[PDB]
C-alpha cells in the first residue's frame, strides 16, 4: 500500500 | 514565529505527483507527467523535496496534512537515493511521520512506531542541525509527536511523499 512511499 | 519560506522543487518531484501552482502543495495523480529524468528526480518513489536545504542552524516550518492515508513527510539527507524503488527508512536517510492504515507512525525501522497523538491537522517541524535532531509537534497544543536524534553528516532537505490519491500535504507559511 505504502510500497512507493 | 520565524519560519523558513519553502517551495517544493519540481525538478525533484516524482512525475506522478501534482504540485500546486504556489509550489506549497503536493498530491498524487494517476497520470505520469512527461518530465525530463534528471539525476535529482525521484523516478519510482512518490517523493519531492523542497528547493531549499540546510547545512547548519535551526529551521521551522509547518505541514498541513490530509485526514486520509497516503502521506509521509519530514526531512531527508541530500544523498537520499532517487532512482528505482527504494525503502522509506531511516537507513535510506528519511526521517518522517506517516499516516497509513488509519494510524499515525514515526517511520522507525525495522518496525514503525505507532503514535497515539489523536487527529492531526497541521504539524510544526523543528530541524536542529546544531545538535542533530528533527522534531514534530501538533500545532493545536504543540504536543510532541516524535524526535529523531541524528548526527546529520550532510545537507538536510524537507521531504514530502504522497503514495495514494485522496490525501495531500501543504507547506506553511
Amino acid at each position: 500500500e505504502a510500497l512507493f512511499q | 514565529h520565524h519560519m523558513v519560506e519553502l517551495t517544493l522543487d519540481p525538478d525533484t518531484a516524482n512525475p506522478r505527483l501534482i504540485l500546486s501552482l504556489d509550489l506549497k502543495g503536493v498530491r498524487l495523480g494517476e497520470r505520469a507527467q512527461d518530465l525530463p529524468n534528471h539525476p535529482c528526480r525521484f523516478d519510482t518513489n512518490t517523493r519531492v523535496l523542497a528547493s531549499c536545504g540546510f547545512s547548519s542552524g535551526r529551521h521551522h516550518w509547518e505541514v498541513e496534512v490530509g485526514s486520509k492515508d497516503g502521506w509521509a513527510f519530514g526531512v531527508a539527507r541530500e544523498s537520499v537515493r532517487r532512482k528505482g524503488l527504494t525503502p522509506f527508512t531511516p537507513e535510506e536517510g528519511v526521517w518522517a511521520l506517516q499516516l497509513n492504515g488509519g494510524q499515525y507512525w514515526a517511520v522507525t525501522s525495522p518496525e514503525r512506531s505507532p503514535l497515539s497523538c489523536g487527529h492531526l491537522s497541521r504539524v510544526r517541524v523543528a530541524l536542529d542541525l546544531e545538535v542533530g535532531a528533527v522534531s514534530f509537534y501538533a500545532v493545536e497544543d504543540m504536543r510532541h509527536l516524535y524526535t529523531f536524534r541524528v548526527n546529520f553528516q550532510e545537507r538536510v532537505f524537507p521531504l514530502f511523499s504522497v503514495c495514494s490519491t485522496g490525501t495531500y500535504l501543504r507547506i506553511w507559511p
